[PDB]
């Protein structure tokens, strides 16, 4: 199957192949979940991955790099998976005071998508020290070691992605924006952070609201309907017209048809990281009479003969309907690039580089030493190395400083569906280059989101707003 | 002393156990701690005099020896974690499967008492979810470990941080401040605590001014922030040191008086009682919980750290190297502790469930194959247990079910004392009658908002309108 590569050294992978779409005694297995396609494309991103560092002789020569991929639900299973990849060959796990002579059946782990998993993995593999870099994960709180000594990512932190947004909302200068977060722990932190910074660059929020859990596919009681045409008559009676929505992809298609129904028009949404790259949500094509989209996500980095390798192509390790779920999704996936696919190819050749060079072989046979996780881990923060005309190295707290763009939903098939229209550079915390950006106004005029027109004695506790005098 | 040796004991079906017995890397190593803490050796010692008097019974759990192996946990979750390990690996054997499913596990211990941390009690039943091991944990009151979709198998024997903020949405409600501004620490359980009232006051009617976060030892600005709107009612959902430091900004600020809505944290410490100056700083009205007391404790464990010096009786019959070099005025002090009581009831709860589990009567019990620790959940559930004459029930979210008693600061020669003018107990009853308010006469303060009127909409929430 193309969930196990056997090799020398073995390289665990989390990835989230099915969704929460809709008795504890049974455990429901991710298998019979429905297939998301975003899931299946990073798991074939690291797979190429692999086989790409096993097809040169320059990089890891004579040592086939092997690969254990399993299934990580959102939230449900995520315990069993570590346990299956710090197990010997026997599935038999000791417990001892030491770890350090301790050699487990993975080297590195390239962890989940989703920052709880990412935070219960890490808090199980802080006792074996076993390396772990983890894409598409933004939480604040996996950027300190102390008490995340093994893990490292591959994305910017949710603080650059919330400074990309208020720099955004800078340039255009808008300084009235609604924010709606979700129930999630995740949408809950990311509205704070964005509260916090907004507070200072003089920039107000008219109000927040939290969108219910809503699962799609699902019947919803009339309390949650209730709340949602609630949200979506605050959202028009307000004079705000930029939203912010900090919400998981999943929760977001029952609030969008709500405001569809309702035919509320003429706003700026602004996507997080979530559901800005999502083509199951991006095509429904009847959003674009809701005004223009706008999202933060990774720079499409073009991996050249990705697409043609995605085409030609124990428990919780296999998928059947994965194939034909992503096949109707071929066309749109192949022309929006690849931005969470490099993350994951980064992982992998990060750990791959940092194998090279803790085996110390040069172009020649390896000394095919014994490593342990934690030799890895420590070899692991001084990669530093050219690929794809992008430099790889760890910050001192475990990031990679991998540019941010805002990009702009545009519905043409024929075309690049996600367009980009900004380039966000996380070292110098800087927005620039911003191109053309196709607006829903008559002449293509910048929406204007202002509480008050510029003139002075303040009204409300926003200092934004005012009245002329 | 030979205290550490009494921390296990043999028995038929064996206890868990994760204390805070000690408090405080390039290798893998696990971590040491070496400074003792008194609260987890009293705890300790409060399941042990559990387990031994349970023993001791004749109704309860006949012909059967209840067994314990106590851990020595710090805050820190690296170091607890090993000892749940250890817990679920196989009886006589050091190693830990990695099976399918629950259903191929034979874990050592019958069940696990939780940690007291939050956060370790939050990583421990994340594991434990996995293996269906019933663990039960004292003084764990966050609200997310309630949601059964990841947390299948944990209770607890402390009310949660609903509970409360539900007492307190009451409070607002019926007392007319409809319009009030709503504050947290900016840890775990302020933002948690925050998050949890936004949607019981948004569903009381109640919507909040403003939210904001009071960082731990800006504020100039939080509390800027809250004069900014004209609002006399203030909810502080802050631990002892956040809501300490906003006390003492506030005092050296001059700000007015406001009504203060106190959490559990910081209504009951005299580090905030003993502020000099808080008592120009309105009322604080907060809602304390009702519960029992071990009365026996103290004599336990004055008569045990005596018996223990003898060697005799070591000799007769590590852990925690540190708890062996100990007087008992390292543990004096902290005698009359809340915790021990839900220590104690968590400890009868699992021996309940098991001995309603094995199908035991009065005489004794059927001999049948030794009972997996997931058989256990079906009994827990929904589960009536007696502890020291007062029923308790754990709820189908696994959380225990009691009162409450709503307390305000009465001053009189600048020692505040608790005293008691309302009693919750899902349906909030209150005596306004009695309250001595803060304001130049005895009439209470008024926050309240317009919904309806022109109209300019105005809260965080976008829910009042100011005519
Ligand atoms: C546990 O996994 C085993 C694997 O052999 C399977 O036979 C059994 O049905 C599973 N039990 C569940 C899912 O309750
Ligand atoms: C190189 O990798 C490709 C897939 O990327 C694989 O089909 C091929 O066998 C590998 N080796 C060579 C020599 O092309
Ligand atoms: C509930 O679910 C059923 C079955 O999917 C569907 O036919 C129905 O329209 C849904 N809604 C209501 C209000 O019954
Ligand atoms: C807009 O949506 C409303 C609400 O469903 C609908 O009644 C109406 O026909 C739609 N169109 C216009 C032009 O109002
Ligand atoms: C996208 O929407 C179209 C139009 O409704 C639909 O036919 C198709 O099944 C959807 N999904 C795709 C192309 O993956
Ligand atoms: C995929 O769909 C084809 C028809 O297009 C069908 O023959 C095949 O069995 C499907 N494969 C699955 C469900 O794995
Ligand atoms: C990585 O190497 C490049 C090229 O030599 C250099 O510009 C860059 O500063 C290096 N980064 C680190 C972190 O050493
Ligand atoms: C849009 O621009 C065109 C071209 O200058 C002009 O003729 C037209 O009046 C403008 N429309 C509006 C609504 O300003
Ligand atoms: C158990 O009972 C014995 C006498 O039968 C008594 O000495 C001992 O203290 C009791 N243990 C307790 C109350 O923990
Ligand atoms: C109280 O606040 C003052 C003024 O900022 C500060 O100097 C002082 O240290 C604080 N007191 C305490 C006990 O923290
Ligand atoms: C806070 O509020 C009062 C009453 O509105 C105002 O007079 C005062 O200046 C404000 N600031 C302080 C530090 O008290
Ligand atoms: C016991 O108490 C003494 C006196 O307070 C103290 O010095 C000593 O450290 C304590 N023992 C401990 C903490 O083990
Ligand atoms: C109680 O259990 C014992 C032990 O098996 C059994 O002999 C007895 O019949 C049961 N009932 C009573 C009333 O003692
Ligand atoms: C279970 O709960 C039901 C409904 O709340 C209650 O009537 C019943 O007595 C409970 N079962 C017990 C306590 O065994
Ligand atoms: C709660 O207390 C009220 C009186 O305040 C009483 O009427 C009611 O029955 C009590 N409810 C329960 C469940 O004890």
């Amino acid at each position: 199957s193309d969930f196990y590569l056997p090799g020398d050294y073995l390289l665990g992978g989390l990835f989230s192949l099915h969704a929460n779409m809709k008795n504890f005694l049974q455990v429901p297995m991710c298998k019979e979940y429905e297939v998301k396609v975003i899931g299946y494309n990073l798991m074939q991103a690291m797979r190429f991955a692999v086989e790409e560092i096993n097809n040169d002789s320059s990089l890891l020569p004579g040592v086939l790099l092997g690969y254990e991929i399993v299934d990580v639900c959102y939230i449900s299973n995520n315990v069993q998976p570590v346990l299956y990849f710090l197990a010997h060959e026997d599935n038999l796990l000791p417990i001892q005071e030491d770890y350090s002579n301790y050699i487990s059946r993975v080297v590195a782990v390239i962890g989940p998508d989703n920052s709880e998993s990412v935070m219960t993995v890490a808090n199980f593999l802080s006792l074996f020290l076993l390396p772990q870099i983890t894409y598409s994960a933004i939480s604040d709180e996996l950027r300190d070691k102390v008490r995340f000594p093994a893990l490292l990512r591959t994305t910017p932190s949710a603080d650059h992605h919330i400074e990309a947004m208020v720099q955004l909302m800078l340039h255009f200068r808008w300084n009235w924006i609604i924010v709606l977060v979700s129930s999630d722990t995740y949408g809950r932190d990311n509205g704070q952070l964005l509260g916090e910074r907004v507070a200072r660059r003089d920039i107000c929020i008219a109000f927040q609201e939290t969108l219910p859990t809503l699962q799609p596919n699902q019947n919803m009681t009339s309390e949650e309907r209730q709340r949602l045409v609630t949200i979506v008559d605050k959202l028009q009676q307000s004079t705000a017209r930029v939203v912010v929505v900090f919400s998981p992809d999943l929760t977001l298609y029952h609030f969008f048809n709500e405001v569809l129904r309702q035919n509320f028009t003429g706003a700026v949404w602004i996507a997080s990281e979530s559901w800005a790259i999502d083509p199951v949500l991006h095509n429904l094509t009847e959003l674009r009479h809701l005004g223009t989209f706008l999202g933060i996500t990774i720079q499409s980095v073009p991996i050249p003969g990705f697409s043609e390798f995605r085409e030609w192509g124990t428990c919780n390790q296999e998928c059947d309907n994965c194939l034909n779920a992503t096949l109707s999704f071929n066309t749109i996936l192949r022309l929006s690039g690849e931005r969470v696919v490099y993350s994951v190819y980064s992982a992998v050749y990060a750990v791959a580089h940092a194998l090279h060079s803790l085996l110390g072989c040069d172009k020649s046979t390896c000394t095919k030493r014994v490593v342990y996780p934690w030799q890895l881990l420590e070899e692991i923060w001084k990669v530093n190395f050219t690929l794809l005309d992008h430099q790889i190295f760890f910050d001192p707290q475990g990031d990679v400083a991998l540019h941010l763009e805002i990009v702009q939903w545009q519905w043409d098939r024929s075309q690049n569906p996600f367009q980009s229209v900004a380039s966000y550079y996380p070292l110098q915390r800087q927005l620039k280059n911003i191109q053309d950006i196709s607006w829903h106004t008559i002449n293509n005029t910048i929406p204007m989101s202002m509480c008050s027109k510029r003139c002075k004695k303040p009204v409300g506790i926003h200092v934004c707003c005012f009245e002329c005098i | 002393l030979c205290l550490s040796q009494q921390l296990r004991m043999k028995g038929d079906y064996v206890l868990g156990g994760l204390f805070p017995l000690g408090e405080a890397r390039t290798r893998p190593s696990s971590p040491v701690c070496t400074r003792f803490s008194s609260n987890g050796l009293l705890w300790a010692l409060a399941m042990k005099m559990a387990v031994e008097e349970i023993n001791n019974k004749s109704d309860l759990l006949p012909g059967l020896r209840l067994g314990y192996d106590l851990f020595d946990t710090c805050s820190e979750p690296v170091v607890a974690m090993k000892p749940s390990l250890m817990f679920l690996a196989k009886a006589g054997s050091r190693d830990i499967a990695a099976y399918c499913n629950y259903t191929q596990y034979q874990p050592r211990v019958l069940a696990v008492i939780g940690p007291h941390s939050s956060e370790l009690a939050m990583v421990t039943g994340k594991f434990f979810s996995f293996f269906l091991m019933p663990q039960v944990s004292y003084g764990a009151s966050m609200e997310l470990l309630s949601a059964r979709e990841t947390f299948p198998s944990f209770f607890r024997t402390v009310p949660s941080d609903r509970v409360q903020l539900t007492a307190a949405a009451e409070l607002l409600q019926e007392f007319g401040w409809n319009w009030v501004a709503a504050l947290g620490s900016d840890d775990e359980y302020g933002r948690q605590g925050l998050s949890i009232f936004s949607a019981l006051a948004a569903a009381r009617g109640i919507c909040i001014a403003h939210e904001g976060l009071v960082p731990l030892p800006k504020v100039q600005d939080v509390l800027h922030q809250v004069n900014q709107s004209s609002v006399q009612v203030v909810l502080l959902f802050a631990s002892v040191h956040a809501a300490h430091a906003l006390f003492n900004y506030s005092i050296s600020s001059r700000l007015s008086p406001k009504v203060w809505v106190a959490s559990e944290a910081w209504l009951t410490s005299d580090l905030v009682m003993g502020l000099p100056g808080m008592a120009q700083m309105g009322t604080v009205l907060g809602f304390l919980q009702r519960g029992a007391q071990l009365h026996e404790f103290p004599q336990y464990v004055k008569t045990h750290l005596a018996l223990a010096t003898d060697p005799a009786f070591c000799s007769a019959l590590q852990r925690c190297p540190q708890c062996d070099c100990i007087t008992l005025q390292n543990v004096s002090a902290g005698l009359n502790h809340h915790q021990t009581f839900s220590v104690y009831a968590a400890v009868y709860s699992v021996a309940q469930a098991l001995h309603n589990t094995l199908q035991c009567n009065a005489s004794g019990c059927p001999a049948q194959d030794p009972v997996k620790p997931w058989q256990l959940l079906e009994n827990m559930y929904n589960l009536t247990f007696h502890v020291g004459g007062l029923p308790l029930r754990f709820d189908s979210s696994g959380n225990v079910d009691m009162e409450y008693d709503l307390k305000l600061w009465v001053w009189q020669g600048s020692v505040p004392r608790l005293h008691d003018v309302g009693r919750f107990n899902g349906s909030l009853r209150t005596e306004r009658l009695k309250i001595r308010w803060h304001t130049s006469d005895n009439q209470k303060p008024v926050s309240r908002c317009s919904r309806q009127c022109v109209r300019r909409v105005k809260g965080f929430h976008s829910c009042c309108y100011d005519c």
